């Protein structure tokens, strides 16, 4: 019951309302590094030796490990 | 309810939006989208609002036929997720 908890309702508990509040906060993140990777001034065009794109800054690879792995855990 | 509901379209249709016109792209430009006004979601964000109002400015809209499938579907979600609560 206690691990079900993190799964019901937010009001059921305080733990569930922390976790959900958390979660929230998480996909919320989740989504603006999205939004902001499709972006053009998180993505200069670089030089690779021969092709040529545009790469994503490191900031946005790491929030998104960040926040898989925290939704990997729960 | 107004609110989220506009929210949810709003990011649904922009996300739809932006990856569909890019289908389309030609090879040749380094750049993901050249030809296309939804160069990143924000603009989809815009689009979003003034295509779901019905408002329909014409400063952006799809230039692909996926794009034009999008912005049907974007205009008629728009007119009943509108019609809903007001
Ligand atoms: C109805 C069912 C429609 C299904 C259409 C699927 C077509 C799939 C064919 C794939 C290849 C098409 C192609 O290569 O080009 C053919 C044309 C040209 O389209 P385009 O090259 O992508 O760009 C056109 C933009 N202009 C010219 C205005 C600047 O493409 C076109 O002109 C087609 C555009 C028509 C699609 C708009 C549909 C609008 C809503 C559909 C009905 C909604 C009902 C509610």
């Amino acid at each position: 019951p206690r691990i079900w908890a993190l799964f019901e309702d937010p009001y059921s508990s305080r733990y569930a309302r922390y976790v959900a509040f958390a979660s929230l906060f998480f996909i919320l993140v989740s989504i603006t590094t999205f939004c902001l990777e499709t972006h053009e001034r998180f993505n200069p065009i670089v030089n690779k030796t021969y092709y040529r794109e545009a790469e994503t800054e490191a900031f946005l690879t790491y929030i998104e490990g960040v926040c898989v792995v925290w939704f990997t855990f729960e | 309810l107004l609110i989220i509901f506009l929210a949810l379209g709003v990011l649904i249709f922009a996300t739809m939006i932006y990856y569909a016109e890019r289908i389309g792209a030609q090879p040749n430009d380094p750049s993901a989208s050249e030809h296309t006004h939804f160069k990143n979601i924000p603009i989809g964000f815009w689009w979003a609002v003034v295509t779901m109002t019905t408002l329909g400015y014409g400063d952006m809209y799809p230039q692909t036929w996926s794009g034009m499938l999008v912005g049907a579907l974007c205009a008629l979600a728009g007119v009943l997720t509108i019609a809903m609560p007001v």
